């Protein structure tokens, strides 16, 4: 048995590398950063026809200028988020200014590595997170995405892929996208790469996409709005 | 300082002077006594300027993520309550303001008086200030729950310009705000110099 | 299985953790220390271990105070610490009896704050060891030696590291208390010049260290002439 | 088997294997040179990246108007200890009003790094780091590892592959201190275009420059400030 | 420390060509009695910085020792860099700053003098935290009185030599006598050049009482 | 009142009155202000009793405990310096005018003086207390470098017996103290004993 | 005090401390619940129905509030004390807003509280499962599900505990749009759904209701008698 | 024991669509004495930001350092340097943190705004600010802001065809007020400051007053 | 110090908390404690595990304690758990009745008790209680009531029960033996003694205590020797 600060033969740190395996059983979210807003879309992947479908929020609002979609240990994920709002309003209080993207991501990850037994306070994590987050939003510098995961490591991409069917479309995502793609053919393209990966027959309710735009606010798409691109 | 607001039958007028002291000396003349939560939630200020300042701000940054949270706008009932609540814990240690919160949210137009006394009360008509008492008289006079939209501007901009012709600590400009069931709308913003050249 | 931490003896009456922590210190450099009529001279024979470092570089010689030296052996990062401790103590004992803490006094206190390390399973014991070397009119020269286990006791000349059981022998054939400070500089640097091996090792620089009533009491790096010219009579 | 668990556990051959697997993290890290001449002190890092359409890694960071850092290992130890250090330097400029010296900045991350190691529980921070600045001993060069172990260097390479790097360095250090800070730069270049692999070679999005001297303050070249050093290189 | 005990007067302060001189009567008066009439009110912070504090004399006890330490754990690292003028005015600014603002402060008001890279700097430091530079400087009851004629001379000749600004310090110390209630007629004089910190006396100066005949 | 130390070659020589007085009262009229904080430490007390006896012990635990580590004679200097560590650190608390007098190995005799606020510093003769106002000008005018151990007992006995007539808070008898090398002799002058200045009569 | 990490990841990125939290609701009495269009019922199955016992001291399903009700699976001793946070977190949010608590805020709180002790020091998971039911403001029926994880869901139709899969696939086929149409027909679905995973249903099923702008209303054993002659 | 000193000092900012003067005088004092004849009260935040402070020297000294490190910090972790708005609405929180024994300062932010154009902000002692085109804060406060708001902003004037506000005409009227503000307070005198922010950068003017 | 470590408040593959379950089986090998609910009060019949010749009577009882004026109850277990467990139940009784100025329920009391031994099987790092209890007494709410606890933090009302050495096979012959709604104290004595004999007897070896009301009082009284000695006569008659 070891402790939960204790680093591999390798060099890694066991409890972070068993965190960066749960994600792998997560939800897919597929995220593709353009010129003209971002884009993001998760697999809801429900599991009973009884089960409402609309209480399964994995893509929430930071704040009007800022998304996120999540995977792995959804549960897990209540507490960064929470974070991350709370991060993005303290800014607004002291600054009278939004946060940018980059600034909400890294507060975020500060909390990553924040985890051990001895030497500890009563509030004090015992592991890490085993979830990993897209952050999409809109500041001065336009459309960002970001993403974040148990290792505390955050970086910016283009187009990522998270969840159980990452590699599958990680790859799909390398040959389908470009720089100057526009949002609207973002969406489809990720609809089109989330269909494939997907176990049950894509549709409105199955999944669930939001977008960011320069002048808009977050926004998440509706029924309505989802089936138009469906067809 | 001279705020007023009163709920008639199409929403919540919410009127105030824009005139800092720092003494017998003035201070400022355009100084915004109006603060705004959010589109449909609307705060007064009088008392202490950095006092009301840096609590309706903290009151607005607790609204923001509290509408993050529950996914909804928060009520006037709570956002006052919330307020109150902040208040309290720094009771008889100085704290110098008095706040109306005014929006609509379920129940109607609400509009909230909220002091660092400790007073949290509703109501329909409102002033706080060291002018209010000037501002009551007309205000009651001329207040009926019947009353138009164009005559309930009138009456929040003629309380208000009596009441800083009465008042030495009020005065500048009249800003007016209509808080309406599809949010708050800046009504104008009249200087006291012009609208005594139109009651005269 | 009785070896694994600091609050428990073998069957023997051992405590191996203890005894561990000594064996990094026989895998350091050597560190030599003579004292003599009027002086200590501190002697460590830094290896370097590569040629990108700058000379002077990883010093295992330090002031804990302006009277008292300090040449150290075994893991640095652990010995860098001790010293900082040493130097609390010797600041903390001034602002409170107005006065230079006496080498004996300072030994004393910062042995027993090694040997808190010993015992708990909380915390593992330092693994260095160090000679502490001063000069005061009302005492004279003295040099005393801590090592892991929290033990310290006074010398005439003292030797760590990997080559100890060597170069005490060759500190052996000195008369230290006859001898003065200048002419123990020259046999220090011909000991750890003797002690230090070419094959095994590669580069080394030597470090020069004393404090006795040449320096008026203040201990001090020894001058680079000095230094230079007993660097050419080793050789 | 049981003596590579805990930091507080000494084996019997007086070594503590949780440091030595710590010191693997600053190993499995990007390559950064770190070169000085007499009056510059440069960091060149070369960041990595996973996909394609993913960014490359910071490598280099902001400490003070001095002094400028090049990490390697943990990218959240990195920060962590990023933090502290930048804190320092703020006290140093509030209560004496002046730029902390960098060696007395490199004794106080060699002790905030030693503690996790002496204590149950804890463990060391597995990341290495090379600090650039500039003060009134002129430039330096230091390199601190997860052990709580600092060097002085005139020049220096960490993480993957950083032999090639290193190699190169001992053998063009004597041609380093008067030298201008084109060639400078372009030496550290050298070097860490060494511990590449044969074919892919460097390029204005997988390095990065920090530079530092007596007449500048620590300025960080990315993207499109880099091709002015990069064009030179055979 | 809100009520002080033992405390000193007033602390003199000119720059020169190439230096800084500091001078201080070595009385610590209780009241209204002058119970000690040999205590050294100037300290040598290093080889370039002094230190003169008027007020309190326990605090400034304390503050000498707070001061030598730093010095002494500064110099033990032997890395080169060492405490300038400037940078001990600062550490001491944010001292009495600190202690002003937990309502408990150190009941001095300081004058540092150093001399570092060839510029001459005359720092000021009070109780409350306040602190400037200036080409002259006087505490206590030598801001009324000595800093008018300190004033007067670096008006027509802003540069002074080490000889002339040593002269107009005698000339301040007597006016002060003269004038000053809880002043002595032993004064010390140090002086900080490029040679270091020297400090001179006890000193006395010519006083003449031919207005008492008249 | 009134505590007094002076110095001579070999060590030094205390004295002190012995009066306690609670307003207009004299709730003590043979009080022992000369406390021993050592073998050769001496330590004459004015101020707050409860404050100084206090303090007093404070240090003499801490002297007996440091000199026992040391295994040597404490200095003087170090005991003064404890005294006013606690004189500072509590001068907003403490009422005390402790004046620590002594004999160490290597400087000698010495006699240090912490009044109130918490300041030390080291003279050749110290004066505090009440009473000690009135003798400052005979004390100026009397003493004179190169004075013996029997000098200086009769210098200490005449200006604490000036004191003594003209303070309300001083009187009683007067408690001595010659400390050498040799060791400590106290000694107490009573009525007759005590010197007399025969009062301005028309 | 105790500051040991007892929920840890594994190699497969498992939390086997959550993983015996969720086998310890395997082994609770079946807690059923369905949603209807103005009620709410809830169906606890009682295992140890023993003749000497008062009835009323141990029941699984209790009320947070005057809206909120709920039932549960697994250990009954961490089931009092989630459920007694839960109370007092109702009476918080009415003091801080004028308005009483909706379904969903009640069942993020609770289900906060679970993931908050898979994630601390010196402590284990909650080995008990809830089906929070309410009404909110608006009269809209809810219905939703947390568990030992801290993740919770909305439903129309649940069970939990031992045998939740068969009646969890009994629901699916039999919750229509049709079920669920009457009072009666709604808590008639409920007690169909215990009686294929209980011996000799009708004494040993205890289900209380929860109709529009009404507290819980606990139907006793004469009227759950009734109810299973019309299902013969 | 009094915690606070009164040591005098003006500041005065104007905003034009270009630029920014913020103008000072450069006399500490305290009682009837003249500590020092040059101690300027104007500060360089950023490129396009100098902060003004007057009052207790002591609060000023160490409000000023605070503001330096936390604009330090904030181009640590959000890598760009803040802006003229952001270092007012920074500036008021920090002031409202010590409510309970503020800082006896008298802040005039003067700046540039995003778009390009001249901003100023007043600041009162304990947190409270505004953005206005004009402000004048010290010891002679009440002696300059009646005049720039008669030359400045065209108040109780009946025949004016307000002319726009010119580098070189605000430059005069800095001047010019200050001159008046050194014949009537005791406070104001012997130096002023004037530091011109616009988009080239800072610049910084010098010219002498009255001693007496 | 990790490996130390025992583990208590740990889950275990089945879902099950070993510590707990190894703290009931600690209560399976102690003296028999049997509480009946009549119509005029409730009795706790406890088996005498502490006899001998050479043993003092001193106390009032050994097994059955006082929680207030109204409460009472009967532990089975470690023996200095419950020294702890019942000084426990008493300020927690003495608490709420400086609170509301009344009797604490006898509900509210068992589960605030619960309430105790439930958090040392979640958090502490601590070994359970190892006692089971017995209460017995009477509200204004309920009046006369009798609840039984163990170990795990759980508790249930019951109208007859017994926990301890035999308490399944007295279970089952409570079962039969009960006639709910129709008890007597006077009968229930009989049951008790009738139970605990073919559960096992002498007046030495058992103790029993009644809980009845008087009067608008609450009256605790263990039976004495010959009060006890008479009923163990009147079941031999019947066997
Ligand atoms: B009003 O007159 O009440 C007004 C309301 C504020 C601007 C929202 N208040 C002030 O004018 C005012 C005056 N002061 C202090 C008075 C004491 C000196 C410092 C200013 N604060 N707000
Ligand atoms: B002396 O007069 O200063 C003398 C010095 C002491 C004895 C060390 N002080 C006192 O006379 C004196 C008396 N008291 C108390 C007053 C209240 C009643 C008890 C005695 N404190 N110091």
């Amino acid at each position: 048995d070891r402790g939960v600060n204790t680093f591999s033969p390798e060099g890694r740190l066991f409890q972070v590398e068993y965190a960066i395996e749960a994600i792998k059983l997560g939800s897919t979210a597929i995220g593709i950063q353009t010129s003209e807003g971002v884009c993001l879309a998760v697999e809801k992947r429900i599991t009973s026809p009884l089960m409402e479908p609309s209480s399964i929020e994995k893509i929430v609002e930071i704040d009007a200028h800022i998304g996120c979609a999540m995977s792995g240990l959804i549960a897990d994920a209540k507490t960064l988020i929470d974070k991350a709002r709370v991060e993005t309003q303290n800014h607004w209080f002291t600054y009278n200014e939004t946060m940018t993207v980059e600034s909400v991501t890294q507060a975020v990850s500060n909390l990553a590595l924040q985890f051990g037994e001895e030497d500890a306070d009563p509030g004090a994590m015992s592991r890490p997170f085993g979830v990993a987050l897209l952050f999409g939003g809109v500041d001065e510098k336009g459309p960002q995405l970001f993403h974040m995961d148990p290792s505390g490591t955050f970086v910016q991409c283009d187009a990522r892929a998270i969840g159980s069917a990452s590699e599958g479309a990680q790859s799909s995502l390398q040959e389908v996208y470009h720089k100057s793609m526009t949002l609207k053919e973002a969406i489809k393209s990720s609809l089109i790469i989330l269909k494939q990966v997907m176990e049950e027959k894509l549709n409105a309710t199955n999944i669930e996409l939001a977008t960011v735009q320069p002048g808009q606010n977050f926004h998440m798409f509706t029924k309505e709005e989802l089936e138009e691109v469906i067809k | 300082t001279t705020t007023l607001a009163f709920k008639f039958l199409h929403g919540v007028i919410v009127a105030a002077d824009s005139r800092a002291t720092a003494g017998a000396y003035i201070a400022s003349q355009t100084v915004k006594k109006v603060i705004e939560i959010n589109p449909y939630l609307l705060g007064t200020m009088a008392g202490g300027a950095a006092d009301c300042s840096f609590w309706e701000r903290l009151l607005a940054r607790q609204c923001r993520i509290y509408e993050l949270r529950n996914k909804e706008r928060i009520s006037v009932a709570a956002a006052s309550k919330l307020l109150a609540n902040m208040v309290y814990q720094y009771k008889g240690m100085g704290l110098s303001m008095g706040t109306m919160i005014c929006g609509w949210d379920k129940r109607g137009p609400g509009l909230y008086y909220v002091d660092s006394e400790g007073n949290r009360i509703s109501g329909t008509a409102f002033s706080v200030g060291s002018g209010s008492v000037y501002a009551y008289g007309v205000m009651d006079r001329g207040y009926s729950y019947d009353l138009k939209v164009e005559e309930a501007y009138d009456l929040a901009r003629r309380a208000i310009y009596q009441a800083t012709y009465r008042d030495a600590y009020s005065g500048g400009a009249v800003n007016l705000y209509h808080v309406r069931e599809d949010g708050w709308i800046r009504v104008s913003s009249d200087n006291v110099a012009d609208l005594h050249d139109k009651y005269s | 299985g009785y070896d694994l931490s600091a609050s428990t003896f073998s069957p023997d009456g051992r405590v191996f953790q203890v005894e561990y922590a000594m064996k990094a210190v026989e895998n350091s450099s050597t560190a030599i220390g003579i004292r003599c009529k009027d002086g200590v001279v501190f002697g460590v024979e830094k290896l370097v271990l590569s040629k990108l470092y700058e000379e002077g570089s990883n010093k295992r010689l330090f002031n804990v105070d302006r009277h008292v030296g300090m040449a150290v052996a075994g893991l640095l990062a652990d010995a860098r610490s001790l010293a900082d401790i040493a130097r609390e103590e010797a600041s903390n004992f001034r602002s409170n009896f107005g006065y230079n803490i006496p080498l004996k006094h300072l030994a004393d206190r910062v042995a027993m704050y090694v040997h808190a390390y010993t015992l708990y399973s909380a915390v593992r014991p330092f693994g260095c060891s160090f000679m502490l070397g001063s000069y005061s009119a009302n005492d004279g020269a003295q040099l005393y030696m801590i090592d892991p286990s929290g033990v310290s006791y006074g010398y005439w000349g003292c030797a760590i590291g990997k080559a100890r059981q060597a170069a005490k022998t060759e500190i052996e054939k000195l008369q230290m208390k006859e001898m003065t400070c200048r002419d123990v500089v020259k046999e220090v640097a011909k000991i750890i010049y003797i002690v230090h091996d070419e094959v095994k090792d590669k580069a080394f620089e030597l470090e020069l260290s004393w404090v006795g009533e040449l320096t008026k009491g203040r201990h001090e790096i020894v001058p680079k002439d000095i230094r230079e010219e007993a660097e050419k009579y080793a050789k | 088997n049981q003596y590579d668990n805990d930091v507080t556990v000494w084996s019997p051959q007086g070594r503590i294997h949780q440091i030595e697997y710590a010191m693997e993290a600053v190993k499995q890290g990007s390559a950064t040179v770190g070169l000085k001449s007499k009056t510059h002190a440069v960091l060149v890092a070369l960041k990595r990246a996973q996909s394609e359409l993913a960014a490359h890694q910071k490598k280099i960071l902001h400490v003070d108007n001095h002094i400028g850092i090049s990490i390697a290992g943990l990218t959240a130890d990195a920060r962590l200890l990023c933090n502290f250090m930048r804190q320092e330097c703020l006290d140093s400029r509030f209560v004496f009003d002046r730029p902390l010296p960098v060696s007395r900045l490199v004794s106080l991350i060699g002790s905030k790094t030693q503690i996790p190691t002496q204590r149950y529980g804890r463990r060391p921070y597995g990341v290495g780091l090379l600090i650039a600045g500039y003060d009134d001993m002129g430039p330096h060069i230091f390199q601190t590892c997860p052990s709580a172990n600092y060097f002085d260097c005139r020049a220096m390479s960490i993480g993957a592959r950083s032999q090639s790097a290193r190699t190169y360095l001992e053998r063009h250090m004597s041609e380093f201190m008067e030298c201008n800070l084109d060639e400078l730069v372009k030496h550290g270049l050298r070097a860490l275009r060494e511990t590449l692999p044969a074919e892919q070679d460097l390029t204005t999005k997988n390095v990065s420059i920090g530079i530092v001297g007596k007449d500048l303050e620590f300025t960080i070249y990315d993207d499109d400030d880099v091709s002015p050093f990069l064009d030179g290189l055979e | 420390t809100q009520n002080p005990m033992v405390t000193g007067t007033s602390v003199l302060g000119v720059k020169f060509d190439g230096g800084v001189v500091i001078a201080a009567d070595m009385l610590g008066s209780y009241g209204s009695l002058a119970r000690f009439r040999n205590i050294s009110r100037i300290m040598r912070v290093n080889d370039s910085t002094m230190l003169g504090a008027s007020g309190d004399y326990a605090d400034f006890q304390y503050l000498k020792q707070v001061l030598g330490q730093m010095v002494i754990d500064e110099e033990l690292l032997g890395d080169g860099h060492s405490y300038s003028p400037r940078a001990i005015h600062s550490w001491l600014t944010r001292a009495m700053y600190s202690r002003r603002s937990k309502m408990n402060p150190l009941w001095n008001t300081m004058v540092i003098g150093g001399y570092a890279d060839g510029e001459s700097f005359l720092g000021y430091v009070d109780m409350l935290g306040v602190a400037y530079e200036a080409p002259s400087l006087a505490t206590g009851y030598g801001a009324y009185l000595a800093q008018p004629l300190l004033r007067e001379v670096l008006e027509k000749q802003p540069v002074l030599s080490q000889t002339e600004a040593r002269e107009l310090v005698e000339r301040c110390m007597r006016v002060l006598y003269y004038r000053d209630a809880r002043s002595y007629n032993r004064f010390q004089i140090a002086t900080v050049t490029e040679k270091g910190v020297e400090i001179e006396g006890p000193l006395s100066a010519q006083t003449n009482w031919d207005i008492a005949h008249m | 009142t009134t505590i007094m130390a002076v110095q001579f070659n070999g060590g030094v020589v205390l004295g002190a009155d012995s009066r306690t007085t609670t307003g207009s009262y004299i709730a003590n009229r043979v009080t022992d202000k000369l406390t021993p904080i050592h073998d050769h430490i001496f330590c004459c007390r004015s101020g707050s009793a409860a404050d100084t006896q206090a303090v007093a012990d404070a240090v003499t635990y801490q002297l007996g405990f440091h000199s026992i580590e040391l295994n040597e004679p404490p200095l003087v200097h170090t005991a003064a310096s404890l005294f006013k560590e606690m004189c500072y650190r509590y001068r907003e608390d403490l009422m005390a005018g402790i004046i620590i007098a002594g004999w160490d190995p290597q400087e000698g005799g010495q006699v240090y003086s912490v009044p109130m606020g918490g300041m030390m510093v080291r003279q050749s003769f110290a004066i505090g207390g009440s009473g000690s106002s009135y003798i400052y000008g005979y004390v100026d005018a009397t003493y004179r470098e190169g004075m013996t151990k029997d000098e200086c007992l009769q210098f200490t006995a005449n200006a604490l017996a000036l004191a003594m007539e003209r303070d309300g808070s001083s009187g009683g008898v007067i408690r001595l103290a010659a400390i050498q090398e040799s060791g400590v002799e106290r000694q107490v002058l009573l009525g007759d004993q005590i010197p007399k200045f025969t009062i301005a009569t028309l | 005090s105790y500051d040991r990490a007892i929920t840890v990841f594994s190699p497969d990125g498992h939390l086997f401390q959550v993983e015996y939290a969720q086998e310890a609701v395997k082994k609770g009495s079946t807690a059923v619940g369905v949603r209807g269009k103005d009620i709410v019922v809830l169906g606890v199955e009682k295992k140890s129905v023993a003749k000497l016992q008062d009835e009323r001291t141990v029941r699984k399903i209790c009320a947070l509030d005057d809206n909120v009700c709920m039932a549960f699976a697994g250990l009954t001793a961490d089931a009092r004390i989630v459920i007694n946070r839960a109370r007092v977190e109702c009476q918080s949010h009415r003091l801080t807003v004028e308005d009483p608590v909706t379904v969903e805020y009640i069942t993020r709180y609770i289900a906060s509280l679970k993931q908050r002790y898979t994630q601390s020091n010196g402590r284990r998971p909650f080995g008990i499962s809830a089906l929070i039911v309410g009404f909110d403001f608006d009269g809209t029926p809810r219905l939703y599900q947390t568990d030992p994880s801290g993740t919770y869901h909305a439903w129309k139709a649940n069970a939990i505990g031992r045998g939740a899969k068969s009646v969890r696939e009994f629901l699916e086929k039999n919750y229509t749009d049709d079920a669920i149409e009457t009072d009666d027909l709604t808590i008639k679905l409920v007690i169909k759904a215990l009686l294929e995973v209980v011996q000799s249903g009708g004494k040993n099923i205890e289900l209380a209701v929860m109709r529009r702008d009404q507290p819980l209303k606990i139907l006793n054993p004469e009227e759950i008698e009734k109810y299973v002659a019309e299902i013969e | 024991f009094s915690p606070y000193a009164f040591n005098g000092g003006t500041v005065l900012a104007i905003a034009g669509e270009d630029f920014s003067i913020v103008a000072s005088d450069t006399r500490l004092s305290e009682g009837f004495s003249i500590h020092t004849r040059d101690s300027p009260k104007c500060y360089k935040l950023t490129d396009k930001t100098v902060i003004g402070c007057s009052g207790f020297h002591g609060d000023c000294l160490t409000l000023t350092k605070i503001i330096e490190a936390r604009l330090k910090m904030y181009k640590h972790s959000n890598n760009k340097a803040m802006t003229t708005g952001a270092i007012a609405a920074m500036l008021s929180t920090i002031l409202y943190s010590r409510r309970f024994f503020p800082y006896y300062v008298y802040n005039i932010i003067g700046g540039l705004d995003e778009e390009g154009k001249g901003a100023v902000y007043s600041f009162d002692p304990v947190g409270s600010y505004q953005r206005d085109s004009f402000k004048a804060g010290g010891s002679a406060s009440a002696m300059l802001q009646p005049l720039l708001d008669n030359q400045v902003g065209f108040k109780n004037m009946q025949n004016v065809e307000h002319v726009p506000l010119t580098l070189d005409r605000a430059m005069r009227l800095v001047k010019d007020v200050f001159i008046s503000a050194a014949e009537r307070d005791v406070y104001t005198g012997d130096a002023l400051r004037i530091c011109i922010v616009t988009k080239e950068g800072i610049r910084e003017e010098t010219v002498p007053l009255r001693k007496d | 110090s990790r490996r130390y470590d025992s583990r208590t408040t740990i889950f275990s593959p089945e879902g099950r908390l070993y510590q707990v379950e190894y703290a009931m089986e600690a209560i399976g090998h102690a003296g028999t404690c049997l509480g009946i609910l009549a119509n005029d009060g409730v009795l706790l019949a406890a088996e005498r595990r502490n006899i001998h010749k050479l043993l003092d009577e001193v106390f009032f009882s050994e097994k059955i304690y006082k929680l207030n004026e109204d409460m009472a109850c009967s532990v089975a277990g470690i023996t200095s758990d419950a020294n702890v467990l019942t000084n426990e139940l008493r300020l927690i009784a003495q608490r709420y009745l400086l609170q509301y100025q009344e009797p604490i329920p006898c509900e509210q009391l068992v589960t605030a008790l619960c309430d105790i031994k439930q958090a040392y099987t979640q958090f502490g790092g601590k070994r359970p209680f190892g006692v089971s209890l017995l209460y017995i007494g009477w509200d204004k709410h309920y009046g006369f009531q009798l609840y039984q606890s163990d170990p795990s933090g759980n508790y249930g009302g019951w109208k007859a029960t017994c926990i301890g050495n035999n308490s399944a096979a007295a279970v089952s012959m409570l079962k039969q033996d009960y006639k709910e709604g129709e008890m007597t104290l006077k009968s229930a004595l009989a049951l008790a003694v009738k139970v605990l004999n073919k559960t096992m007897l002498s007046a030495e070896k058992v103790e029993i205590a009644t809980l009845t009301r008087e009067s608008g009082k609450t009256v605790i009284r263990v039976l004495k020797q010959k009060e006890v000695e008479q009923l163990i006569k009147k079941h031999e008659e019947e066997e």
